[PDB]
């Protein structure tokens, strides 16, 4: 759909790469700068699966994507401060494949604290062992394989849906007037949600 | 004083009152804090083998 968006897993990217490359030219011996993945998709959104197949040196090279997204490498004297507002659009992946109910929340996955830090919304796909949950989504499968082309039933279709994606940056909405006393108190309910213990807990808000 | 003969109806219904499940008919005469207690331990009994 969006053709402003990559895709890369995590061995296909190393430390740079999709950030800026630098290396010297051979017809000119010359240190230069290339762009990476992060720069051609600007105003876009990045896509990453398999977040455990990585070392750490990649995650300290774009912790300044999510917070400040920009790039500021300055390698061998030679300066190169970009920006590029990308959004990172991870995909974290458990450590025995599934969730397990008897270890805590924190320890199935690989993401430690200054990186959920930086990042933003952070979601988990519900599981459900129910009878119910199978029955229903075994009959999607069987409309779809045998009804070819056939159990789309779109109200709108994508024609008009790229066509709406203009006009949300054309008139930039404002903050009313009534809406300042409420921000002010959905605010302290979240942070006695976050310390369920005494003072730290899990998500930290 | 008010059964000249006898049927198939009163001997079913002696036999079921002395063979109900005993371990099972303790927990209707309950509230709700003691009924959510007994499934508490039982959620913990699948994750501690």
């Amino acid at each position: 759909f969006s053709p402003r968006a990559v895709y890369t897993s995590g061995k296909a990217s190393s430390a740079a790469g999709l950030t800026a490359a630098v290396v010297r030219d051979e017809e000119s011996h010359e240190f230069v700068i290339e762009a990476g993945a992060l720069m051609l998709a600007d105003n876009g959104v990045c896509c990453i699966d398999e977040f455990d197949k990585m070392d750490v040196r990649d995650q300290v090279a774009i912790h300044e994507a999510m917070e400040q997204q920009t790039i500021s490498i300055t390698k061998a004297g030679v300066k190169a401060t970009l920006n590029a507002r990308t959004s990172i659009l991870a995909a974290a992946n458990p450590i025995s494949g599934h969730y397990d109910r008897s270890k805590s929340l924190k320890q199935n996955i690989n993401l430690s604290a200054p990186i959920m830090s930086r990042f933003d919304l952070f979601f988990i796909l519900v599981d459900e062992c129910n009878e119910v949950t199978d029955y229903a989504i075994a009959r999607r499968i069987v409309d779809l394989h045998s009804r070819i082309e056939e159990s789309i039933d779109r109200v709108y279709s994508l024609d008009d849906i790229r066509r709406y994606l203009l006009f949300a940056r054309q008139f930039k909405p404002k903050i009313s007037k009534e809406s300042e006393d409420f921000i002010v108190e959905q605010y302290k309910h979240l942070r006695q949600r976050d310390g369920s213990g005494v003072t730290k807990s899990s998500w930290r808000i | 004083a008010s059964h000249p003969f006898m049927t198939a109806v009163d001997l079913m219904e002696a036999s079921q009152l002395c063979s109900m499940d005993s371990k099972a008919n303790i927990v209707h005469g309950l509230s709700v804090l003691e009924i959510c207690l007994i499934i508490a331990m039982k959620h913990l009994n699948d994750i501690y083998e």
